[PDB]
């Protein structure tokens, strides 16, 4: 997702519509000053690998989601106040990672993203229920123990071994 | 009600004075002592859409059973506010038990909010109400639906010529608040361009402020890790906290 | 006068223009006034005239972006041509061109006020004139490039020539024919306008843009170059002057209505009666012409 | 919360009671261009594991008779030969 | 299966309708729909006399869902009658 800003003087009489916008010289045409708002990616698994798949499987098991948090121009926000090497280091420690644009253009570098919403799924023999969950890689995973019929979760366990359970 | 909305609720209290529920559910204003006493609260009539239209003040009742609405609407002392809504579902006017009211005018670019003093002159049949004539609070929007100006009107006497006091706001490309200016400083800025906004903000792409700067409190910078919990921050005084 | 009316009124009737619309576009009365309809442009031109260095800056590049907002969406290039035009035309009482903006309007005018040195009145006339060319652009339906060419090289179109075109209703007809022509060229219009500004446009190339049999365009050019037309037509400018192009296309259009292939049109032209040159036609000419 | 998932399962918390009585759903349908009156009622179908039959009982003026009484349909998915022509 | 069909009572290959009989999800869950055929119980002689076949109608009788055993296939294959 990007954004353009134009002045009042750029609104063609009659307003915008598809025929005008699809034009090669339109306000959304290429070679325009698009500002970047952010991008997202869905990472899929097969319930066996930790390495994400190139394409999803039939079950659409989502491994995690990727979101851009900082562009090179937004890291400028820190107004220095941190060494530049310290900053990239800090961001790595914080769980941010540098990658490319999903829908790249000529003329841009890597951006920092967060990975989150991690789910480890069980197998097909089981109804394909999530077995373990985490907001991210900075913390531990909550174990989900499914009942005999994989209908409800019977017992949950936190990363610390702290455990709750329920009868239904 | 049959739409699942709360009409009212009541709690049991200790013996004391209460309004009385008659045999047919009629409300009797003249209170008597009773052992069985409940406090009625949250009593509301609706317009069949679910926009509360008549909302009542709490009272004690010598019953737990619901009071009839044909009765409550006629007692007058069974105080309530009246809420008048437009076709959009927004409140237009709210009339309280005192006869005083609030009123809001909506236009495509701004909202004019009149309080009970602004309207005091219209409920005439204390503070000389002339003072609040034409002094509503006006919220002015941009074309993204964000508020960019707040216009107040200022008089210190009923017969004065009201000033205009405008607080300005600007939003960035994600609609986050980028900066704000106190009207005192604003006018000063127009004379001396080296003047900063009262506040400035810098955000990451998820809308977390990373930085803020204030003419009253200096500049701070914060880095949170991906779970949102803070990892590193600096105070205006340069204290680094991790 | 009656033929002038047949020429202009029949034209207004197919262009769907009223006389009043023509009048406001062609009147050069340029009322010296500063009501909001005028003030609204002056109030933003000041940013252009105050934030730029006039001895380094090209005023057309400085002002075109502001008039773009006060004019109805005049793109910088249309706005550029709108100013370039006024500067060459001097659409006011005196030599009223954009430079008065740097010396008086952004100094004495005092932005936001109409109480100022009388130069501000000439500024009004200029600004109204810019609006008139704008109305012409939109009422004409002329392409952006098609439009700048009448300002850039006015001679080629029979415009004021020593200046960008005056709002002469007769010129508006000619200026419009070019607009109608680029619309006829359609998607090919941009290769033609470039070739046209250049001396490279010729026969066949235009015919493709005009969807014509190149040979009819070609022999039409040949007659355009042999018959004495109000403008002279010689191969050197046969396709560079709009006026030469209209001469040629008319030889094509007539041939089409007569179905005689332009040389065959000439055959029916040299058949005169009250001929001031006393070139009494001979029977052979009438005979061949009939054939 | 950003950088969190909407399918997170963190609690085995119990439901609360009391509150307002909603009764059964009664979807008096906001129909438009067809002009017909219509009403949907939910059926007591347990979610089960999360893959329950998607049934509802539907009134549609003009529907004709049925196993559920005049005007109401079963709303079961079928494939049928076209008889309109 | 025959119960999932509405067909000409004599020319039973002439299926008018194919009713949903079974479904499976990508996650291995299943639903099986058991239909009951129209019969004459509960009817008087007059009805029986006039509508001699009239066995064509089907009614949804039991929907079986929440398979105890995970499976990727449709529960109706091979014509196996459902069992609780």
């Amino acid at each position: 997702s990007d954004i353009f800003t134009y002045g009042a003087e750029n609104v063609p009489a009659g307003g915008l519509n598809l025929e005008l916008l699809s034009d090669k010289n339109s306000l959304i045409a290429d070679d325009k000053p698009r500002e970047y708002l952010g991008q997202q990616k869905t990472a899929y698994t097969d319930g066996q690998n930790t390495t994400p798949l190139q394409t999803p499987t039939r079950q659409a098991l989502i491994a995690f989601t990727e979101t851009t948090v900082f562009n090179q121009s937004t890291l400028s926000a820190f107004n220095g106040s941190i060494p530049s090497d310290k900053l990239s280091t800090t961001l790595e420690q914080a769980g941010y990672q540098q990658t490319n644009y999903l829908f790249p253009r000529t003329g841009e570098d890597k951006v920092w993203v967060a990975h989150h919403g991690y789910t480890d799924y069980g197998t097909a023999a089981q109804f394909w229920r999530p077995q373990k969950q985490s907001n991210t890689q900075l913390t531990g995973k909550i174990t989900l123990i499914w009942d005999a019929n994989y209908c409800v979760v019977v017992q949950t366990r936190d990363a610390a071994g702290l455990t709750t359970s329920a009868k239904y | 009600d049959g739409f699942g909305r709360l009409l009212q609720a009541a709690a049991r209290h200790e013996a004391g004075m209460a309004r009385q529920r008659n045999e047919d559910g009629s409300l009797i204003i003249n209170v008597q002592h009773t052992e069985n006493r409940w406090a009625v609260t949250g009593r509301t009539e609706y317009d069949n859409k679910g926009q509360p239209i008549r909302t009542y003040q709490p009272y004690f009742l010598n019953d737990w059973r619901y009071v009839s609405n044909d009765s409550a609407r006629q007692e007058k002392e069974a105080y309530a506010d009246t809420h008048v809504y437009d076709p959009i579902g927004r409140e237009i006017k709210v009339i309280t038990a005192k006869g005083w009211f609030r009123r809001t005018l909506f236009t495509p670019w701004f909202t004019v909010n009149e309080d009970e003093n602004d309207t005091a002159a219209e409920v005439k049949k204390n503070i000389d109400p002339k003072l609040y004539q034409k002094t509503p609070t006006v919220s002015v929007y941009d074309n993204r639906g964000l508020i960019i100006r707040n216009i107040d009107f200022h008089r210190t006497t009923a017969n004065g010529d009201p000033d205009t006091r405008i607080t300005r706001h600007q939003y960035d490309i994600h609609g986050h608040l980028n900066q704000s200016i106190d009207p005192r400083l604003y006018e000063a800025k127009q004379t001396n361009n080296t003047i900063k906004p009262n506040f400035l903000w810098q955000y990451d792409l998820t809308g977390n402020p990373l930085c803020t700067e204030s003419i009253d409190a200096g500049r701070t910078v914060t880095l949170n890790d991906i779970e949102g919990r803070p990892l590193l921050t600096v105070t205006a005084t340069g204290v680094i906290q991790t | 006068l009656i033929r002038k009316l047949n020429t202009i009124t029949s034209w207004l009737h197919t262009q769907k223009w009223s006389v009043f619309q023509l009048f406001i576009m062609t009147s050069t009365s340029y009322n010296k006034t500063l009501t909001p309809e005028i003030k609204n442009l002056l109030d933003t031109v000041y940013h252009g005239l105050q934030g730029f260095d006039k001895d380094k800056a090209d005023l057309l590049h400085v002002m075109a972006p502001y008039i773009a907002a006060t004019l109805q969406l005049s793109s910088e290039n249309v706005a550029h041509s709108v100013l370039l035009w006024a500067d060459k035309l001097q659409p006011g009482d005196g030599a009223m061109t954009a430079e008065k903006f740097w010396d008086w309007l952004n100094t004495k005018y005092t932005p936001g006020s109409s109480e100022a040195v009388e130069t501000q009145e000439h500024i009004v006339q200029y600004c109204q004139a810019l609006a008139q060319l704008e109305m012409v652009y939109h009422s004409t339906g002329i392409n952006e490039n098609a439009f700048r060419l009448f300002v850039t090289k006015p001679e080629m179109f029979g415009a004021a020539t020593g200046a960008a075109p005056a709002h002469d209703a007769l010129s508006l007809i000619m200026l419009t024919r070019f607009a109608d022509w680029v619309n006829a060229l359609g998607e090919k219009a941009s290769s033609v306008l470039a070739a046209f500004e250049a001396n490279s446009l010729t026969a066949e190339q235009l015919a493709d843009a005009m969807n014509l049999d190149a040979n009819l365009l070609l022999q039409a050019s040949i007659q355009a170059q042999n018959h004495q037309h109000l403008p002279p037509v010689t191969p050197e400018n046969a396709f560079s002057c709009w006026t030469s192009i209209n001469t040629i296309l008319q030889w094509v259009n007539v041939a089409q209505q007569l179905n005689v292939a332009p040389q065959g049109v000439s055959a029916l032209v040299g058949l005169d009666y009250i001929e001031s040159m006393k070139e009494t036609p001979t029977y052979a000419q009438w005979e061949n012409a009939a054939g | 919360m950003q950088n969190s998932q909407d399918f997170s399962i963190t609690e085995l918390s119990l439901p609360k009671g009391g509150g307002a009585i909603t009764g059964m759903g009664e979807a008096l349908t906001p129909t438009g261009p067809d002009g017909m009156a219509a009403l949907s009622l939910p059926l007591p179908i347990s979610a089960g594991r999360g893959y329950a039959p998607a049934f509802t009982l539907n009134y549609n003026s003009g529907a004709g008779n049925s196993p559920f009484g005049l005007g109401w349909d079963c709303n079961v998915m079928t494939i049928r030969r076209r008889t309109h022509f | 299966s025959p119960q999932a069909r509405i067909s000409n009572p004599s020319q039973t290959t002439q299926t008018a309708q194919w009713l949903l009989e079974a479904s499976v999800s990508s996650r291995g869950e299943q639903i099986y729909y058991q239909y009951r055929a129209e019969d004459d119980t509960g009817c008087e002689a007059d009805e029986i006399t006039h509508h001699l076949q009239a066995t064509a109608q089907r009614y949804l009788h039991i929907v079986y869902y929440g398979n105890r055993t995970a499976s990727e296939t449709l529960p109706g294959l091979d014509g196996s009658a459902p069992s609780q």
